[PDB]
């Protein structure tokens, strides 16, 4: 529609905890050629 | 870099090599590259000392050193300064005056007074204190006011 | 003990014997001669008699 | 100046004596000897020339001007120059702004003596040149 | 196509070009790579500093933005990694207005890009692609669109437009847009039409240009 | 507006060419190189448009998308504070 | 040689200071913004108008003020305040010559002392 | 004229017009500038006079000059929108500012490090039908809150109180004075000039510590 | 930003003067040849002397005069160097010394000298006058700028025309350009400056107490020539044999008897070049009017 | 028994073995 | 050379990288840069 | 070199240089020679040694930076408009003035110079 | 009618070829692609060269880019200890030269050159991004003392492609006609520097004025009479 | 004594317990956030440990082994600050390479770690030239083969180095080193940003995965 949707404050914290999670854990070992 | 700049009062600064100075503990303290990591330890800006004119450069700028215990960083008194002209040349320059005090006449026009030390008394009959900002804590006013009269 | 040391001689060729000998031996040896100086800031110093006297008059910090 | 730390104790020692001691040993309320010259710039309304003991040196000039004392509020202006410094510097501007306050027109200044007419008066210029300090 | 150009017409400067379109005479100069200043270096890429002098008056804010948008366009033209810790000062001179500087800046922005492009070729610096700019206006009263208008047509123009394109593969593929300077009143619908001639025309411009470069420089080249 | 192009290497599991607007945050302002800035009055009007294309290509559609995103962000603010 | 090269990872606040670009590329992997937003999440805009003009109080317009119509703007993490004055010179359809503008002066208090910055 | 700015055509002129114990009050706020590391917001309103101003911190910035043992403070006063205080009038206050914080800040904790202080005399009402002297003590308060926000080593919440053209700055709950400023007033009113300043200082520092410890 | 030349190259030219040679191919006392070409605009000209290239521009507009001389119009010359003309230069340094050495000359060469009647800029006294502008651009340097900008400005004044005016109090009627003709300007005298360039082949003392004058002076130092010279001197004169300015601001010491002997040779040089301007102004305007004859018969 | 030396002089800018003594420029 | 050891003696493509123009002339630096010109 | 212009009486350029020539010798810096400076003005035919600012605004003036006893010049500066034919004669004027300048500088230093050693020793 | 090119053209050669890169072409460090990035004419190295060919663009410049194994002419501008300050072109970056990189390499022996001298030297080691370095004496000299400091002479600036033709090319007609009048020396600098010393300054000016004019006109066939005329212009006397 | 405003007077220099009949003396030792301040009140002097900052009290002790009791007073923030964690001698600091000299290497200070990982990045903007910069001299890169040092073979501009503080040096820059097998290069992009990400092949070497290209960097032990 284009109608204003205010951001839930609680989401982005969980986003940040999602962002902290997949960062430090999946960046440990990189198995490559 | 391993150098110091220091005013004579003349045209330019003198220079002063890093190992040109009396080390605490003496020569048993030999060389170290960590000493340039501590240039500011032994010396810093504006401070006053006794220095011995070694030799020159191609221009007329000359350098210094402290080849004695007698040369070193000042304390125990007060500075004054004069024109270089009136200071007369003699075979001696450290002078000891009644009032238990000592003039250190520079040639260049720089004049330090301080209280007579034992090393001063030694001239006419510990070593780790050669970069201190300390004085003798025992300084009477009868010392101090006698300084101002001279 | 990281100290410097003076080895003396009256003759250049006395030193030229002892230099290349010690140069083979420890390497890090300064030679001082009226003819040839080598490696002025080395730890060990070999030099003739008057050079000490000369660098005792004007106070080498080398000392 | 740049002085040495070992002095700075002794200097802070001797002056903080309870029988307090100056480095020149004056009495604590004394000033130092000076010299005072004036009346030497004959193009000016007044001149001045003063000499310190350490050789600090200034001259302040007096030029006047007739003005309407109604269209202008400040009847008396100070303007200062220190040799060796930019206009933009701090010690310049504060001392400059100070003496204006010191010579506000009716605070210690008797602007009635400056008054020329019922319509006019005298704009004055405190113009200052410090050689050295 | 009453355009014409000169290459290599200064002396002590690395890259020099006179660009002459229909009414405006503009010369650009390029000096680089040369010694950069202290406050100016980049550890990796090439630092660029750009000076435009107007024909009239002095350097003010009106000049400043035409500079700065021109900063944006050159930055991908330059193979900037090739010259680390370096500087190329580039300088443009407006000599002729050809447009009311009080009311417009349009043609000059088209002109100076077309000017500075060629002095870099004189300069022979590592570059990336080929380029062109044209001025485009839309008339207020007629409601039609002219490529390369005049200043009196600018007076009756409703909206003024500069398009900068990136040309490769014989200068034929629009690799990217560089600048689209939409000014004046416009809508959705005009805009894709507004590209669609300049889609052709700038290539048609470069089609002239590709010839001109080699004609000027292959006799400067040796065989 | 900003349009970027993407590395395969940079992924963390929880071509590809993304439009971002409302640009901020120095890292963004460093690294976005093809950009779009638009003026628009809410009835479909346009005072200006500003393209600096220095990174990605520009599609005709990110144009229209930004245009679609233009008339929203403006028109809300026209109606937001009703002055 | 196929090698498990273990990389070295950091706190995210470490990373952005180091790499503005790759830390962005971390956010693009999830498809977010390093301002913690998703792609099209847009900042709020908040104003107050007319507070700093003297014409704020319609009832009692004060004496020594000289401001015509004022605007406060905060959006995100940047507060910008707009002030309008006007001057007068003695003066002696839709074409550009009918059209005038104002004279603005911007300052960005970006910590740097000195002259007028080129961004401004 | 000035070739660096837009100042209009020269022959224009701005517009002209002609004639046709009380409470002070605060609203103190921190943490709202992301360029800085210390920010502070001050509202003031008193009896004819409403005042708002911003104090900005940048530190510790590097010094390209030389070595120092310790830190160095730099303070800027800049006109905001309406009120225009004189240029030389500004820096005198900036001189008076630095003296007090040199009895505040542990510079010895901060060798070779700079302190940048930007003060924005943003907007002032004086609707009353030494005009800078009435705004001195609020600066020190506005600086102290921002300097707490950058978290720099400060000895005391020092504050100044005002009594009728007189500014006196305190510490130790008023048991020592750190900064003295006097204009015309009476003669030997000093003893009352101790008091009304002190109690505002006794008011203000409590208002300050409420602004932070409750956050 | 520093020009570096070997001392070997320094002696080389100094030897060439000691055998009466100079690298350009001119005589010592010979000046370059001057190419003057106008743009289509009035007050538009491109001036070129071999390597040195300049361009300037004359314009005018409406303003009020000062309180200072409320009778007279307004006029000033900009000479802002761009580093386009050589990489030595700052971006618009109005505070460099050589810039001032370019400045004060042209300040005295034009403004204090008054070749142009500023009183003939008075449209109405104190109300509206002219603001006449002279922006000097440098293109590429081989020296002689201050002689080139001497010429190219005075070239530009003899090619600019101002449009038509009618006064009724405030009703000041600037007419359309093409109905009512633009009107040229009033030049009291035409000044031409001359650079002189000085070379001690000796030490200081043989210039100082060596009584023998032995110092070589040439005209129009080229770029390499200019970097080693020892004194700097510029004189300016007219057709009516009066001396406009002289400026030896220091440098090498220099005999007086040389300078008069120098300045006489200036006279015969500048006169021929002056008239070459005078024909070309006519001849271009003749070419304007012959093309005006090629216009009205065409239209 | 004083504080300062204040002695006044108004109306003026200022109060106003043999060997060769030579000057620069001199033979 | 005797002075040192005589004491011991008596006892997805095919990329080959950038090159200077020095290597683009074939005798490869035997070209003497400093020529005087002999008698004629 | 620090300058403080206090009272201004015209002839301002050559006034400076004569003050300079003191100040370098005032520390005794190494040099070659005296250097003299003087503005000399021209009322219609007639040279005027040592003009003032009233006369400076009244006619055409030239200042000469003259070196020592010589006939060689350091400074030569002309702002006003000058007929050519006087100028050789005009230049021939100022030397006798300029020689009397470095004249009066010399002894005035010398009588100071005597005052040193006679009371130093 | 050449292998003329622009930056942004189609690169001609197939990708599967072992090819030594010449200058003027750039390989992408980001996307591994390789493109011509300068203006002018390609010249393909012909086949048979070990099966490895080479591309290079003729591009024109005056501003010299420091690159290795290249003979340039330099100016002593500072005595940064152990290691000279030397410049190669005005307004460019200074170059560093060892005090020891010299044909009698001797570390106790410090050589003699002073600020403002002209020296002949070859670029030894120079990254694109690092403080570049040169050598007079080299290992690639193979103990040759063929570079060195110069005497007085005279040095003239030209553009670079001309200076290549001075070095790389015997068909370059210049050295013929010059030897056909007088006998002299020549140093060739790839920094656009040409240092000449004659027996005479008189002929050196004759040497000067030709090289200014010829490189300006850049028409090698015409240089017969143009060179000889300046002799008559000196033999004007 | 729990939560502190700057100026919160906390405790004297000395305190006393009686732990089981024998008298035990406290020694309150000033740390960061502290200052002993003398206080005369109604005549008598008094030294006191003073809160100089914002946050929490923390009192600790440790005696050096290699009836009085020393107690270190320590003051903290508590629920973003780096002037708290200004670099001292010997610290491990993550930096970005600014410029490569033949003499030496120049970096700017960005992030300081901590002891028993815990960090403190600087919150400053380098685009002002704001931050503290330091210098690595080329002979100080490592100690193994410390003479014939080839500087380009370990560093390039813009790269990340785990380096140790040597000392203060001047006010302008720092004395810094990497001279360990655990120290040195942390991370960079290929061809200084012109290519992808690069991984340390050994402790002594570095390659890049997708490229097939390696470079010599004095990498850290991973």
């Amino acid at each position: 529609d284009g109608l204003p949707n205010k951001v839930k404050t609680e989401d982005i914290r969980i986003r940040a905890q999602n962002f902290k999670s997949a960062l430090a854990n999946l960046e440990d070992i990189i198995f490559e050629i | 870099n391993k150098r110091w700049k220091v005013d004579i009062g003349g045209k330019q600064h003198a220079v002063l090599m890093l190992g040109s100075v009396n080390l605490p503990g003496g020569i048993l303290r030999r060389k170290s590259e960590s000493d340039e990591l501590q240039m500011r330890s032994f010396l810093k800006e504006g401070d006053l000392l006794n220095a011995e004119v070694q030799s020159l450069f191609q221009d007329g700028s000359a350098s210094l050193h402290t080849r004695s215990l007698k040369y070193g960083k000042l304390r125990n008194g007060m500075f004054c300064q004069v024109p270089s002209s009136l200071i007369v040349r003699a075979k001696n320059h450290t002078h000891n005056l009644p009032g238990n005090i000592t003039v250190v006449l520079g040639v260049n026009g720089y004049i330090w007074l301080r209280k007579t030390s034992q090393m001063d008394l030694a001239r006419d009959t510990s070593s780790w204190q050669i970069y201190s900002d300390e004085n003798d804590p025992s300084i009477s006013n009868n010392i101090r006011q006698a300084i101002c009269r001279y | 003990n990281k100290q410097r040391v003076i080895y003396t001689s009256p003759i250049k060729a006395l030193s030229n014997q002892k230099y290349r000998e010690l140069l083979a031996e420890f390497g890090d040896v300064g030679l001082m001669t009226g003819d040839i100086t080598i490696n002025p800031d080395a730890g060990c110093l070999v030099m003739t008699t008057e050079i000490l006297r000369s660098m005792l008059y004007r106070g080498s910090e080398v000392m | 100046m740049s002085l040495s730390v070992a002095e700075k104790s002794y200097l802070y020692d001797s002056l903080a004596s309870t029988p307090s001691i100056r480095p020149d040993g004056r009495l604590p309320h004394q000033f130092r000897p000076i010299e005072i010259f004036t009346d030497f710039l004959p193009s000016s309304n007044g001149s001045s020339r003063i000499i310190a003991s350490d050789g600090s040196e200034c001259i302040v000039s007096i030029k006047s001007k007739v003005v309407d004392h109604h269209v202008e509020n400040e009847l008396l202006q100070v303007d200062v120059d220190i040799a060796g410094q930019r206009d933009d510097a701090l010690v310049v501007e504060t001392i400059t702004s100070l003496l204006n306050k010191v010579l506000k027109s009716g605070s210690g200044v008797d602007s009635s003596k400056l008054q020329l007419t019922k319509k006019y008066s005298f704009k004055i210029f405190v113009d200052v040149l410090v050689i050295s300090s | 196509m009453s355009v014409q150009a000169e290459i290599g017409i200064l002396d002590h400067v690395d890259g020099s070009s006179e660009f002459v379109s229909q009414d405006t005479k503009v010369i650009c100069s390029v000096t680089g790579p040369i010694e950069p200043k202290a406050r100016q270096e980049l550890p990796t890429q090439l630092a660029l500093e750009i000076i435009v002098r107007p024909a009239k008056g002095v350097a003010t804010t009106r000049e400043k933005v035409l500079e700065d948008k021109l900063r944006a366009v050159l930055t991908p033209l330059i193979t900037r990694h090739c010259y680390p810790r370096q500087l190329c000062q580039i300088t443009c001179q407006i000599l002729e207005s050809g447009e009311d500087e009080a009311e417009f800046s349009l043609r000059e922005l088209s002109c100076c890009i077309n000017a500075a492009f060629l002095a870099l070729v004189d300069a022979g610096i590592a570059l990336n692609s080929m380029c062109a700019s044209i001025p485009i206006a839309i008339i207020k009263d007629t409601s039609d669109i002219i490529v390369d208008p005049t200043a009196e047509q600018l007076k009756i123009s409703l909206s003024v437009h500069t398009l900068a394109l990136e040309f490769v593969n014989g200068g034929k593929v629009v690799k990217n847009v560089l600048l689209l300077d939409s000014n004046g009143d416009f809508n959705e619908d005009q805009l894709f039409s507004l590209l669609e001639l300049g889609e052709q025309k700038c290539q048609e411009l470069v089609t002239n240009i590709r010839r001109i470069i080699q004609d000027n420089i292959s006799p400067r080249l040796v065989v | 507006y900003g349009i970027v192009e993407l590395d395969p290497e940079c992924q963390l599991q929880n071509l590809n060419t993304v439009l971002i607007a409302d640009l901020d945050t120095e890292a963004e302002e460093t690294s976005i190189h093809s950009t779009i800035s638009i003026l628009a009055a809410p009835s479909g009007n346009y005072k200006q448009l500003t393209l600096v294309g220095g990174g990605a290509k520009i599609t005709p559609e990110m144009i229209k998308r930004s245009l679609l995103l233009s008339r929203v962000r403006a028109d809300d603010l026209s109606t937001r504070f009703n002055i | 040689e196929t090698i498990e090269i273990h990389p070295i990872t950091f706190p995210p606040e470490v990373l952005a200071r180091i790499s503005p670009e790759l830390s962005l590329q971390r956010h693009l992997s999830l498809g977010i913004r390093p301002c913690l937003r998703k792609y099209e999440e847009f900042r709020d805009v908040a104003i107050e108008n007319n507070t700093l003009s003297r014409y704020a109080d319609a009832g009692n317009i004060d004496t020594k003020n000289n401001i015509l119509g004022s605007n406060v703007l905060k959006s995100g993490k940047t507060i910008v305040i707009t002030s309008i004055t006007g001057g007068i010179i003695e003066e002696t359809e839709d074409i550009i010559a009918n059209y005038a503008s104002v004279y603005p002066v911007v300052e960005v208090e970006r910590g740097r002392v000195g002259a007028c910055t080129d961004e401004e | 004229q000035d070739r660096r700015r837009l100042l209009g055509p020269a022959a224009a002129k701005p517009m002209a017009f002609s004639n046709t114990e009380s409470e002070q009050e605060l609203s103190l706020h921190t943490g709202f500038i992301e360029n800085c590391n210390g920010s502070a917001l001050v509202e003031a309103r008193s009896l004819g006079h409403q005042t708002s101003l911003i104090t900005a911190v940048y530190g510790p910035r590097s010094i390209r000059g030389s070595f120092t043992s310790q830190g160095t403070i730099s303070i800027q006063l800049k006109n905001g929108l309406l009120e225009k205080y004189n240029t030389n009038e500004l820096k005198e206050v900036s001189s008076f500012l630095m003296g007090i914080f040199n009895s505040v800040v542990n510079l010895s904790r901060y060798p070779k490090s700079g302190i940048d202080i930007f003060v924005y005399l943003t907007y002032d009402k004086d609707l009353t039908n030494s005009q800078i002297s009435s705004l001195i003590p609020h600066c020190i308060t506005s600086i102290t809150l921002a300097l707490a926000d950058a978290g720099i080593e400060l000895v005391d919440m020092a504050g100044a109180g005002e009594a009728n053209g007189t500014v006196v700055s305190f510490i130790k709950n008023g048991e020592e004075i750190v900064g003295f400023w006097k204009d015309d007033g009476d003669d030997e009113d000093l003893l009352e000039c101790l008091d009304r300043c002190k109690e505002q200082y006794n008011r203000y520092r409590d208002l300050m510590i409420s602004c932070l410890m409750n956050q | 930003k520093d020009i570096e030349i070997s001392a070997s190259e320094s002696k080389f030219i100094l030897e060439a003067l000691r055998q009466n040679y100079r690298l350009d191919g001119r005589s010592f006392d010979q000046f370059r040849d001057v190419e003057i070409t106008f743009g289509k605009e009035f007050g538009d000209v491109s001036v070129k002397m071999g390597n040195t290239k300049v361009h300037c521009r004359i314009s005018c507009q409406i303003a009020q005069p000062y309180e200072d001389r409320p009778f007279e119009g307004l006029f000033v010359i900009s000479t802002e160097i761009s580093p386009m003309a050589g990489s030595q230069f700052e971006n618009g340094n109005i505070t460099g010394e050589d810039e001032v050495l370019c400045s004060r000359i042209i300040e005295k060469s034009v403004r204090r000298s008054g070749a142009l009647d500023v009183e003939g800029l008075c449209i109405v006294a104190g109300s509206k006058c002219w603001a006449v502008r002279a922006d000097v651009h440098f293109l590429d340097c081989d020296g002689g700028f201050i002689d080139a900008s001497c010429i190219a400005v005075m070239a530009g004044l003899m090619h600019f025309k101002k449009p038509d005016i009618t006064v009724h109090g405030e009703q000041i009627i600037v007419h359309p350009v093409n109905e009512r003709e633009p009107v040229p300007l009033g030049i009291l005298h035409i000044p031409i400056c001359v650079t002189f360039s000085f070379f001690n082949p000796q030490d200081t003392e043989e210039n100082i107490k060596g009584e023998t004058n032995s110092e070589i002076s040439i005209i129009d130092a080229t770029l390499k020539e200019e970097l080693l010279r020892d004194g700097v001197l510029t004189v300016t004169l007219n057709k009516n044999r009066e001396v406009v300015q002289v400026s030896k601001a220091g440098g090498l010491p220099m005999d007086a008897l040389t300078l008069m002997k120098c300045c006489h040779e200036a006279y015969s040089i500048i006169e021929k070049i002056t008239d070459q301007i005078l024909q070309l102004l006519k001849e271009d305007s003749e070419k304007r009017n012959k093309y005006a004859a090629m216009l009205t018969s065409e239209n | 028994s004083e504080v300062i030396t204040i002695t006044k002089r108004n109306g003026a800018f200022q109060n106003s073995s043999d060997s060769q003594i030579v000057t620069p420029g001199e033979l | 050379m005797s002075a040192n050891n005589g004491v011991t003696g008596k006892l997805p493509n095919l990329i080959i990288s950038n090159v200077g123009y020095s290597e683009l002339r074939k005798p490869e630096g035997v070209i003497s840069g400093r020529k005087t010109f002999g008698d004629n | 070199i620090e300058i403080h212009v206090l009272e201004q009486d015209g002839g301002i350029m050559g006034s400076l240089i004569n003050g300079i020539t003191l100040a370098l010798i005032d520390a005794g810096i190494s040099m070659f020679d005296y250097i003299s400076g003087i503005s000399v003005g021209l009322y219609d035919t007639t040279p005027l040694l040592d003009t003032n600012s009233l006369e400076e605004n009244a006619m055409s003036t030239v200042t000469l930076g003259v070196v020592g006893k010589s006939e060689k010049l350091s400074l030569l500066l002309v702002e006003d408009k000058i007929p050519l034919d006087r100028l050789e004669n005009v230049l021939a004027i100022g030397i006798a003035g300029a020689h009397r300048v470095r004249d009066l500088m010399d002894e005035e230093l010398r009588k100071h110079a005597q005052k040193r050693v006679s009371n130093a020793s | 009618m050449s292998t003329f090119i622009f930056p942004g053209d189609s690169f001609p050669v197939d990708p599967t070829t072992p090819v030594k890169l010449g200058p003027g072409i750039y390989c992408d460090p980001n996307t591994q692609e390789i493109r011509p990035v300068n203006t002018g004419v390609l010249h393909v190295s012909a086949k048979g060269k070990s099966g490895v060919q080479t591309a290079y663009i003729d591009y024109s410049s005056k501003r010299y880019i420091p690159s290795v194994n290249d003979f340039v002419i330099g100016v002593i501008i500072g005595t940064f200890s152990d290691s000279y300050k030397v410049s190669l072109q005005n307004f460019s970056s200074s170059v560093s030269l060892s005090y020891m990189a010299f044909p009698n390499a001797s570390k106790k022996n410090r050589p003699t050159l002073q600020v403002g001298d002209l020296v002949y030297a070859r670029v030894c080691t120079a990254e694109k991004e690092l403080e570049a370095e040169i050598e007079c004496f080299d290992s690639t000299t193979g103990r040759d003392a063929g570079f060195g400091i110069l005497e007085d002479g005279m040095i003239i600036d030209v553009n670079l492609n001309f200076a290549r033709q001075l070095l790389f090319n015997n068909d370059f007609p210049l050295l013929k006609v010059l030897a056909a009048h007088t006998k002299f020396e020549v140093a060739i600098g790839l920094n656009g520097k040409i240092w000449v010393k004659c027996e005479e300054l008189s002929n050196t000016l004759a040497c000067y004025r030709t090289i200014m004019e010829c490189c300006q006109k850049n028409d090698t066939a015409a240089f017969k009479d143009i060179a000889k005329r300046q002799f008559k212009e000196i033999l004007t006397v | 004594p729990e939560i502190a405003y700057p100026g919160k007077l906390i405790c004297p220099q000395y305190g006393t317990e009686n732990k089981d009949g024998e008298d035990i003396i406290f020694n309150y030792v000033p740390g960061p956030g502290t200052k002993l301040i003398q206080y005369e009140h109604n005549g008598r002097t008094l030294e006191a440990i003073t809160a100089t900052l914002v946050g929490t009290v923390r009192c600790e002790e440790e005696k050096k082994t290699d009836t009085v009791k020393n107690i270190l007073v320590s003051v903290l923030p508590g629920t973003n600050d780096f002037a708290n964690n200004l670099p001292k001698e010997g610290d491990i600091v993550l930096t970005r390479v600014t410029r490569l000299s033949l003499q030496r290497a120049n970096v700017e200070i960005l992030a300081v770690e901590d002891k028993p990982a815990t960090f403190s990045v600087s919150q400053a903007s380098s685009d002002l030239g704001e931050t503290f910069r330091g210098i690595i001299r080329s002979q100080d890169v490592r100690s193994t083969d410390r003479d014939r040092v080839k500087v380009i073979e370990c560093f390039k501009p813009g790269d990340i180095v785990r380096a140790q503080v040597l000392s203060l040096g001047d006010g302008t820059n720092y004395y810094l080193t990497t001279a360990r097998n655990d120290l040195g290069v942390v991370f960079a992009r290929a061809a200084n940003g012109a290519g992808g990400l690069m991984y340390a092949t050994d402790w002594q070497m570095m390659t890049s995965p997708v490229t097939g290209a390696t470079e010599k960097r004095k990498c850290a032990k991973p």
